[PDB]
DNA sequence: GACGGCTGGCACGACTTTTGCACTCGACTAAAGGGGCGCGCATGCTGT
DNA sequence: ACAGCATGCGCGCCCAGGGCTGATCGTGCAAAAGTCGTGCCAGCCGTC
């Protein structure tokens, strides 16, 4: 009758069933089929459970109730909580303690385990013949021992008196009864450090905390067999949906009249000293009668019924379909929302909807009573209700008071993100369908097709608030997963700003003076042009300039009579060179955005609301229509295919000399039809110029034609050049469903008709693509559900906790030209210690701040390469994140509050965006195909650049290669930052040398992938070696040997007269060079050669943590790693050496590539290569902090190439949720190498480091997988399974006795209450200040 | 179609009704006796002495009962059936051509000796011509007051069991519907088959069966026979009423029809009889001795006045 | 269609699946998802029991909007209480604490 | 179908994505107006407590509700049946209410 | 009058979660019954009402406290 | 106004019918108990 | 004295095979229950 907070659950004892509830039904007689009353005993009947029908019974006394906790004579007094049916229970009383089926063992299956034996030996001896031994002594036999009949027997017959053995459960209420679990325990322990075998670790440490958990749980292990048996309420017993149901019929009740009948039995039996066999088969299937009570199962089948049911009963039918699924969770019914057809209109300011009065006369149904009821016009509700259906003109007079400002919810049925559900103030409308206001066609996705909409309608009270400030449209003008403004103007807006503000040459009127300019009147009586020439005009401006003023001026400027009349929508201050020029939808998403970047909220909104306005009502009046005659078709294009196949019928000739094969004819054919077509375009893009013109005559271009199809496609309201292409020029090439091109485009386009060749082959492509949207949709929609369902456990906690340790912010860039700078990822969170300037002893920030706009100018102004910025992971707090690290709050601004859901907009924010890719990672190749001459590494931008991570090697010419594994380039910009960054081929060869810099051209690399460097250094003959058989038939001037199958480096030969540096191995090598002849430096000795990120199901393995394929070893402190030193006779390339302790040793079975062949001894964090790196290696050794860069770096590289953008934050907090269970590598204070909670390993060191003992806890080992065993891994027993089998998870939580804590979503969402998100939060927190106060 | 119903649905209409503490009591005390009906208040005094003194006086708990006769299905619960008319006179129109007046004399009182025939009441009321028949009309025009609840959608059809076909002159089975099951469902269509070849329905009443005789015929046990036939019917071209012809007797005479013509000829025998209110058993027994079925007359009285019967209250 | 009040079923409370026979929709946890995300708590909390499964619920809110009460009367409703009956017939316990 | 005179322009946002402006001349002109027809069907059985009969009598229902059902409860032909009127009627039996 | 933005009310105490509850507990006084608005009504609901209370800054969390403290006191 | 005859209602006895035990009685499902196949691995004889 | 390969053994997994339950199905019967007959008693009436 009171909130929640957490309870762990213990095992039940007889005497707690035994205080919660009494009865008692010593026969089976429930009711009377010719009477319908109350009567003695039974179970089901109405004797128990209290009172019939409301508060009142037939006995004779005791009816009033005024007594409570007995029985009377056929009615149940005892209530003591509530209600009238569902209170409380009753029981049964067993006369030996027996039952569970599914107690001990959970298959598996804890007990029978923890004491210690077989689970076959516990399953045989309660049924069947076979006895347990108790009371030994005296002899070699211990009570562990069974026995059986022959072994009872004889057993008797030998040892004779003092023997003890009992069919039932009994005799293990004694054993058990006897265990001592403390001493047990530290026996276990000491067995647990003597034994080091593996398979008994898991064992010692399973026994170790179950005793534990016995141990602060409080509850006796002999209370798993329970005496008194409590019976459920009957009426909670869902009846079979089939026909009708009856409580008689159920299933259960069947079995509990059977086992009420075998307990009556049983006291008969027992009470009349019947023989032995006999009592104990009646103990024995009552024990199996239980096991038909709770299960079906697992003494096999035993189920009963008159048809049979399959016995989905008490293990399947707790809270229904086989687990909690029936609260919340789909399909329940919404009450009170609807549904309508979409239409647009050019009215209702942004927060407001068409409501249609049909709709809103039934939905506001009951305020409409209460308020008929109230204003006086009444008599009673059912004559209410006649004047609701006869509806009086004065009804609506009431609905319009009704409506006023209590607005409503609006709803698609698919919702991809946090504003696909929006409210508005509903306005009534004559229609059948819905009226939505037109700026938003983005957070809906959904154009108007006809497409059917839902309206739900909230009520309460704060709900109408909760409407009104977290949910109405105009509060949010942003996007939560980015920060850009949604809500931009397209469609007729553009085409009317772009007609507005256009200007012109030589029309009627000019050479005046006009102020205000007050020229908008003259506008509507004619005498000018909107777009008639430029006049000059004086213009009042403010600005901001002065702080909290606003400094004016009016000056003599020139434009355009529509800029000068849009220029009375601008409110107050902003700048006038904004509307100053041609308005696409470029300028405008800027208008809007400075407009609420400098303006605010309030401004802006009311500004994009008369900008659309005055944008349908331009473009209403500008009257551009389409038509035949502005299609114009290019006179050159004739020569242009006339000149394609003339190069064509070449080429073919080239296949008939045998000369050109297919390929080569193919790329041909390619290149000539893809020249035709770049040359038709700018055929087409000339031809548009000087169409419909003004009145006048000579100049130039005549004032760029004002035709439809120019200013559709040039000013991007709705078109574009590249459907243009199609329409004017020719087609192009087409998609067939192979991977080859045809050789005969379609030459023609929509002015003519085409060949039924050129529409027959034309259709493939469509027919090849009409077919991935739902198919990629299907997984699209799928990754959400995993996404929200392992990062929903996330929630706002603390204000601010604070640290210095951080993430180390700097710029990144993708190859070739630059991508973001250093603005976008310093932007707002926090930076960590402080930023100096270029110059020392200056510094930016005191300490630490939000940035906003003027820091970054600040940082833009200024070089600072390198910022230190706060994040998730790190600055970890206890139980969720500081609310600190994680602010810039996006789609707002503020130091962000406290009670916000983490996790829910960085689920639905990484899988918002539908479809895939264009290509498929690199695995397609569509930018270049194999490869054609040369990979082409050079520089272009002005500025030196620097080799990172290179290693000299001697040539005999000027230029210096580099047989490192990856290299880098670095380029100056202006203090040296990041212009162009391009990974470089490993082994590339360097046209340039080492030690050597230039700023532009000279390009300074060459790189063909049929070599990679293996060189001798000094001059002199190749070192001596051995040609035996074997090794010659490697794949890629003889060969002779191959590391691979047993190239092996030896030390190189330094002169030509003497046989006498280092080489890597590639994995495949073939020798170019014979022992014993000339070779010198810089030439050939050997030289030849031998996942992949991006794509959605890449992204499920990226986030999901996918081993790859080839693994890339990495290297640890210390060792030696030269030539495969310290390597052993056998598989080759393994590490030997001590070199400072630290016995570091890697097995590679010498089929894989060598680390490097330099370095000698190493550290931690050296980059060795071999391939992509695995996480758990980067995490293990490199930091949490490389995984962190990895997997968002990763990430969004795959999302860079839509051009869709997405904060770093959610992935970093997805980064931070797939943390969770590490290892610890030493023991604790109890417990030895398990998995354990980065919470509790925390809160046990802080009391390690807290009071006295030196060492309670150690070190620990992070680890990562992701996505699946973390989402499994939540130590809440309600939320573990939605999915998985409930008796186990119940079974962990009853013997072990964790606590509830309620700390999550799924836990109060599915057991329910006030989620502790959001307002509700602040809720749970007002109660506890108030608890706090007594 | 699954909706909640009396005390239900009337009890949530009393809590619409604000009841302080003691309305909203016997409210929910007056609300329990509702009947099918639903005019059936029984004992009031059952009410008062429930409700266990301390006040609450009869006149303090009329105007509540009144205030539950005003409900939705305008007369309810009240009592003496003679309430609920005056109440759905009054809120049914309160304009009326005379229909008011008239309508509170004959429900005050008389409508007892007015129900059967006017007569001499004609002149009582001193109405005339088309008055008087239309304020019959009226009468017989207003109602049982509720049943309004009930909702009854669906039927339960008995959807047949076995079947059967008149031939040349002979009835015989065919068990027309729809290796274990088809021989299973072949013997019940085979033991039907001959028996409904013994028993012919034929003309008036059917011909007496008796379980020995089935029993005897295929040497099935009779309580199987019997036993199968009781919970399911079989559906014949004319009919339901399967048991009904296998239970019967040997009528304890050699001169013949079984119970089921003994009564079905009896009450058969008893619709045409009594030219004004003979209403004699002894009659009919005698014309049941004149048939030769050997009629006690002790059995025929008493079996023959049963099952809707009106003997021997028609005297 | 745009429904308000109809008739009800027998099994869980529910209103009728479908239109002309009044049906009452659907509501499904994307949406939860969505209310979630806004951080909503009481609009989401009678959406869920209140207006959806809750039965006397229907009862008490009616005549609170009759009156113009316009208070949810907070508490945990129903299936509370069922789960602690249905988990109380198994041999482990429940309790209550601050 | 039927062919119309079609302007091609934006007008005052009234077209907007897909959407499409139409007259009221059209609606005047009965264009494209379209008929439907419908079908009910009433089942008579014979249950336990006898056959089923039809009408000529009901109870709990007014004469205005009657007045348009034809004897032996048919509607008239042409009659205008809105909402939740009655064609055809129909009735069940029950027993041992006499007493 | 009514509200377009939220947000000038919630920069008094900014949460933008607490203006929900505490205009909530504030909207259950002339909800209900027993209050006076201290703002002359527009005849708009005492939904509004609450918001504007909120921007004149006469009612907050400490007001309510205080009034709480009296009406307890002359109780 | 008292009494005997007539008749209807009711309780009891006899007849008939049908239910828990008591032992059946021969043509399936698919889930579980057993066995063979194959694979992994540990031991040891041996050639380097 | 150390390393390779052949052999033998243990165990996991899939396939095949039998066996209780299931599907019925039977119903004999002693007795218990339902129903009908039947005699008895009390209530109602007519005329002496």
């Amino acid at each position: 009758t009171e909130e929640f907070d957490a309870i762990k659950i213990a095992l039940a004892s007889p005497d707690m069933i035994r205080s919660w509830s009494f009865g008692e039904v010593k026969k089976p007689e429930t009711i009377n089929y010719r009477t319908f009353k109350p009567e003695r005993d039974g179970l089901f009947c109405a004797r128990i459970f209290g009172p019939v029908k409301d508060y009142e019974c037939l006995c004779g006394k005791y009816k009033r109730l005024k007594h409570r906790g007995v029985i009377c004579e056929k009615c149940g007094v005892e209530v003591t909580q509530t209600k009238v049916r569902r209170e409380r229970m009753g029981h049964i009383e067993l006369a030996s303690p027996t039952a569970h089926i599914w107690f001990l063992k959970s298959l598996p299956s804890r007990i029978g385990l923890l004491l210690d034996m077989p689970l076959r030996d516990i399953e045989r001896v309660l049924y069947f013949e076979s006895y347990v031994v108790i009371e030994g002594g005296m002899t070699n036999l211990e009570r562990q021992q069974i026995l059986t009949e022959e072994q009872y027997l004889d057993a008797l017959e030998e040892f004779g008196d003092e023997f003890d053995a009992k069919m039932g459960a009994e005799a293990i209420q004694a054993l058990l009864k006897s265990m001592d679990l403390e001493q047990e325990c530290e026996q276990l322990r000491e067995e647990l450090n003597e034994t080091n075998s593996e398979t008994k670790r898991k064992k010692l440490t399973k026994r170790i905390k179950l005793l534990e958990a016995f141990v602060q749980s409080g509850n006796k292990p002999e209370w798993m067999i329970l005496t008194v048996l409590p019976v459920l309420p009957p009426d909670l017993r869902p009846l079979v949906p089939l026909d009708g149901g009856r409580f008689a019929t159920s299933d259960l009740n069947d079995l509990y009249r059977r086992v009420i009948n075998r307990n009556n039995r049983l006291k008969r039996l027992l009470d009349l000293a019947a023989p032995d066999i006999i009592v104990r088969n009646e103990k024995r299937m009552l024990q199996e009668a239980v096991d038909a009570l709770l299960d079906n199962g697992r003494r096999g089948r035993a189920i009963t019924g008159s048809n049979k049911r399959p016995l989905k009963s008490l293990a399947d039918m707790i809270k229904g379909k086989q687990g909690r699924f029936r609260q919340n969770l789909l399909g329940k019914r919404v009450d009170y929302s609807g549904r309508s057809v979409i239409t647009v209109g050019p009215y209702l300011r942004l927060h407001q909807c068409g409501l249609p009065k049909k709709m809103a006369l039934e939905l506001f149904k009951p305020f409409i009573y209460g308020k008929l009821e109230l204003r006086g016009l009444a008599t009673t509700i059912k004559a209410a209700k006649k004047m609701v259906e006869r509806e009086e003109a004065v009804v609506w007079d009431i609905l319009d008071e009704v409506i006023r400002e209590h607005p409503v919810l609006l709803n698609r049925a698919p919702t991809l993100h946090r504003l696909g559900i929006q409210a508005f103030e509903p306005v009534l409308i004559e229609g059948k369908a819905i009226q939505l206001h037109p700026l938003v066609c983005a957070a809906y996705n959904a154009d108007f097709d006809g497409d059917q909409m839902a309206v739900h309608v909230p009520l309460t009270l704060e709900a109408q608030l909760e409407a009104r400030a977290l949910m109405m449209s105009t509060n949010n003008i942003l996007s939560p997963a980015n920060g850009e403004p949604i809500i931009v103007p397209s469609q007729d807006v553009v085409l009317g700003l772009y007609y507005m503000t256009r200007d012109c040459v030589n029309a009627k009127g000019e050479g005046m003076v006009l102020t205000g300019p007050k020229e908008a009147e003259r506008l509507y009586r004619s005498g000018l042009a909107s777009l008639h020439a430029r006049v000059k005009v004086r213009i009042t401006e403010y600005e901001k300039d002065a702080n909290g003023e606003l400094v004016a001026k009016t000056s003599l400027k020139d434009t355009t009579v529509g800029r000068a009349i849009l220029w009375m929508i601008v409110p107050k201050g902003l700048p006038y060179s904004i509307v100053n020029q041609a308005l696409g939808k470029k300028a405008i998403s800027k208008m809007l955005n400075t407009c609420y970047r400098i303006l605010g909220l309030k401004p802006t909104v009311i500004f994009a609301d008369q900008i659309m306005y005055t944008g349908f009502a331009y473009a209403a009046r500008s009257g551009a229509s389409v038509g035949i005659d502005d299609m114009v078709i290019p006179e050159k294009k004739h020569e242009i295919i006339s000149e394609a196949e003339a190069e064509v019928a070449e080429i073919q000739e080239q296949f008939q000399s045998g000369l050109v094969t297919a390929g080569e004819r193919y790329n041909k054919v390619i290149d000539i039809w893809a020249a035709a077509n770049d040359r038709v375009s700018k055929a087409m893009m000339d031809n548009l110029q000087t169409e419909t013109v003004i009145n006048r005559d000579g100049q130039e271009e005549k004032q760029v034609s004002f035709n439809s199809i120019y200013m559709m496609a040039d000013s991007g309201a709705r078109g574009s050049a590249a459907q243009i292409r199609q329409l004017a020029g020719m087609r192009g090439l087409m998609a067939k469903p192979d991977g080859s091109i045809i050789e005969t485009p379609i030459t023609a386009n929509f002015r003519e008709g085409l060949n039924v060749l050129q529409y027959f082959i034309s259709t493939h492509g469509a027919r090849k693509g009409l077919a991935d949207t739902a198919l990629k949709t299907a997984n699209s929609g799928y990754l959400t559900r995993r996404l929200v369902d392992v990062a929903q456990d996330l929630v706002v906690t603390e204000d601010d906790c604070g640290t210095h340790e951080g993430i180390m912010m700097t710029p990144v860039i993708e190859g070739g030209d630059v991508k973001e700078p250093l603005r976008d990822r310093v932007l707002g969170r926090v930076t960590a210690e402080d930023v100096l300037k270029p110059g020392t002893a200056d510094i930016l920030v005191p300490r630490n701040t939000l940035l906003h706009e003027q820091w970054c100018d600040l940082l833009e102004e200024n070089s600072v390469d390198a910022v230190k910025v706060r994040s998730v992971v790190s600055c970890d707090t206890d139980f969720g994140v500081c609310a600190h690290c994680y602010g810039r709050d996006l789609a707002r601004g503020h130091i962000i509050n406290k009670g916000e859901a983490i996790g829910v907009i960085a689920a639905q924010s990484i899988g918002e965006p539908g479809t895939q890719l264009t290509m498929r990672t690199f695995h397609i190749g569509g930018a270049a195909s194999r490869a054609a001459a040369e990979s082409s590494i050079q520089v272009k931008n002005k500025g030196s650049i620097k080799l990172s991570n290179v290693k000299s090697v001697v040539n005999s010419s000027g230029k210096l290669v580099i047989t490192s594994r990856n290299t880098e380039l670095k380029l100056i910009d202006e203090f040296g930052r990041t212009k162009e960054s391009y990974k470089v081929p490993y082994g590339a060869v360097l046209a340039k040398g080492d030690g050597e810099q230039v700023a532009g051209g000279e390009t300074v690399a060459n790189w063909d992938p049929h070599t990679m460097p293996v060189i001798t250094e000094v001059s002199g003959f190749v070192r001596f070696t051995d040609m035996i058989d074997g090794q010659t038939i490697t794949r890629q001037s003889l060969v002779v040997l191959d590391s691979a199958e047993r190239r092996p480096a030896l030390k190189i030969v330094d002169a030509q007269g003497n046989d006498v540096a280092q080489y890597f191995l590639p994995g495949k090598a073939i020798v170019q060079l014979e022992d014993g002849v000339q070779i010198s430096s810089g030439d050939t000795l050997a030289r030849i050669p031998q996942d992949i990120t991006g794509g959605l199901p890449r992204v499920a393995d990226l986030f999901e943590a996918r081993r790859p394929k080839e693994p890339a070893i990495l290297a640890e402190i210390s060792g030696i790693v030269s030539f495969g030193k310290e390597t052993k006779g056998k598989r080759r390339l393994v590490i030997t050496p001590v070199d400072g302790s630290d016995p570091y040793e890697e097995m590679i079975p010498k089929w894989r590539q060598l680390n490097v062949f330099e370095g000698e001894r190493v550290e931690r964090g050296d980059v060795i290569s071999d391939g992509p790196e695995a996480p758990h290696d980067i995490l293990r050794l490199r930091g949490v902090h490389a995984v962190t860069r990895y997997i968002v770096n990763e990430v969004q590289d795959v999302y860079r190439l839509q051009g869709v953008k997405i904060n770093d934050k959610h992935i970093e907090v997805i980064v931070r949720q797939m943390l969770r269970k590490a290892t610890i590598v030493n023991a604790g204070s109890s417990d030895f190498l398990e998995g354990e909670q980065v919470e509790y390993s925390r809160v046990k060191i802080a009391n390690r480091e807290l009071e006295a003992n030196g060492k309670v806890g150690a070190t620990y080992s992070r680890d990562l997988l992701g996505i699946t065993k973390a989402s499994l891994a939540t130590e809440s027993f309600i939320s573990a399974a939605s999915f998985q089998e409930t008796t186990r998870v119940l079974t962990e939580a009853a013997v072990a006795g964790k606590r509830d804590e309620l700390r999550g979503l799924k836990e109060n969402v599915i057991v329910g209450r006030l989620i502790p998100a959001g307002t509700g939060y602040a809720y749970h927190q007002d109660r506890m200040r108030r608890r706090a106060a007594g | 179609e699954t909706t909640q119903t009396l005390q239900d649905y009337l009890m949530w209409q009393v809590e619409l009704t604000p009841f302080t503490d003691t309305d909203r009591a016997i409210a929910t005390s007056i609300v329990d006796a509702v009947d099918d009906t639903g005019y059936l208040t029984i004992q009031i005094e059952d009410i008062v002495d429930s409700i266990g003194d301390d006040e609450i006086g009869l006149e303090e708990v009329e105007a509540v009962l009144k205030r539950i006769q005003r409900f939705d299905p305008v007369g309810v619960a009240a009592k003496d059936l003679r309430d609920c008319l005056l109440i759905q006179l009054s809120q049914f129109a309160k304009e009326t051509p005379w229909l008011e007046e008239a309508r509170l004399i004959i429900s005050d009182h008389l409508d007892l000796l007015a129900n059967h025939d006017f007569r001499t009441l004609m002149r009582v009321t001193r109405l005339k011509e088309e008055v008087l028949k239309e304020a019959v009309n009226l009468i017989q025009s207003l109602d049982x007051x509720x049943x309004x609840x009930x909702x009854x959608x669906x039927x339960x059809x008995x959807x047949x069991x076995x079947x059967x076909x008149x031939x040349x002159x002979x009835x015989x089975x065919x068990x027309x519907x729809x290796s274990a099951n088809d021989t299973l469902l072949r013997v019940s269509r085979c033991i039907v088959e001959q028996q409904q070849a013994f028993f012919e329905q034929g003309e008036e009443y059917m011909k007496p069966m008796v379980l020995a005789d089935i029993a005897q015929a295929v040497e099935m046990h009779e309580s199987t026979i019997s036993r199968v036939t009781t919970q399911k019917y079989l559906h014949s071209p004319r009919g339901i009423x399967x048991x009904x012809x296998x239970x019967x007797x040997x009528x304890x005479x050699x001169x013949x029809a079984s119970s089921t013509a003994i009564r079905a000829l009896v009450k058969k025998l008893i619709a045409a009889e009594n030219p004004a209110k003979p209403l004699s058993d002894s009659k009919l027994t005698s014309m049941l001795s004149e048939q030769g079925i050997m009629v006690a007359r002790r059995t025929v009285a008493k079996y023959r006045e049963s099952l809707s019967i009106p003997p021997s209250n028609q005297r | 269609h745009a429904r308000s009040t109809g008739s009800y079923s027998l099994v869980t409370q529910q209103p009728l699946g479908g239109k002309a026979q009044f049906g009452g929709q659907r509501f499904g946890e994307m949406e939860v998802w969505a209310l979630e995300a806004y951080g909503a708590a009481y609009t989401l909390q009678e959406m869920l029991t209140v207006k959806s499964d809750d039965v006397n619920g229907r009862t008490k809110m009616y005549k609170n909007i009759v009156d113009g009460n316009h208070q949810m009367e907070p508490g945990m409703p129903e299936s509370f209480n069922v789960l602690l009956k249905e988990i109380r017939s198994l041999g482990i316990n429940i309790e209550l604490e601050d | 179908g039927q062919n119309m005179r079609v302007a091609f322009m934006p007008w005052n946002g009234y077209n907007f994505e897909d959407s499409i402006l139409v007259s009221e001349r059209v609606v005047q002109e009965d264009r494209f107006t379209t008929i439907h027809i419908q079908e009910l069907a009433c089942v008579s059985r014979d249950t336990k407590l006898g056959p089923e009969e039809i009408t000529a009598d009901i109870p709990n229902v007014g004469e205005a509700a009657l007045s348009k059902l034809d004897e032996s409860g048919i509607v008239y032909i042409g009659a205008e049946v809105t909402g939740g009127d009655i064609l055809v009627g129909k009735v069940t039996p029950k027993g041992e209410t006499q007493l | 009058m009514a509200r377009v933005t939220v947000q000038d009310a919630v920069e008094k105490i900014g949460n933008r979660f607490d203006l929900v509850l505490v205009a909530a507990r504030r909207a259950r006084q002339m909800q209900v019954g027993g209050k006076d608005p201290l703002v002359p009504e527009e005849n708009d609901k005492t939904t509004v009402i609450a918001l504007r209370e909120i921007e004149e800054g006469l009612i907050n969390n400490q007001i309510l406290d205080v009034r709480e403290r009296q009406e307890q006191q002359e109780q």
